[PDB]
């Protein structure tokens, strides 16, 4: 969709990554990007 | 120097920082300016989440730098 298209604009430029990492993310985040950048910058340990 | 730190519910904050204020300075004048709670920010610069105890010139953070305000979620 136009809305999740400009979600990932909006993740992977704060990521500075690319679009299919930042959408990957975000479809394993329920497509909800604070959460998602959250899980980007403190994944599983 | 000036800074910008954009968040994600639509601010640009406008900061005034030295090359030696360290990210928990930066942190602080961001809670001053908002009211965020430091230990809820993530602050980003350049693709990566910056570390207490480091400075803005460690991360070689130069005059009219953006940076990525990341918020902490609860109850998820
Ligand atoms: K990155
Ligand atoms: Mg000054
Ligand atoms: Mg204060």
């Amino acid at each position: 969709s136009n809305a999740r298209r400009l979600l990932c604009v909006e993740f992977a430029s704060v990521a500075s990554c690319d679009a299919a990492v930042a959408q990957c993310f975000l479809a394993e985040n329920d497509w909800e990007m604070e959460r998602a950048l959250n899980s980007y910058f403190e994944p599983p340990v | 120097m000036q800074i910008f730190v954009k968040t994600l519910t639509g601010k640009t904050i406008t900061l005034e920082v030295e090359p030696s204020d360290t990210i928990e300075n930066v942190k602080a004048k961001i809670q001053d300016k908002e009211g965020i709670p430091p230990d809820q920010q993530r602050l980003i610069f350049a693709g990566k989440q910056l570390e207490d105890g480091r400075t803005l010139s460690d991360y070689n953070i130069q005059k009219e730098s953006t940076l990525h305000l990341v918020l902490r979620l609860r109850g998820g």
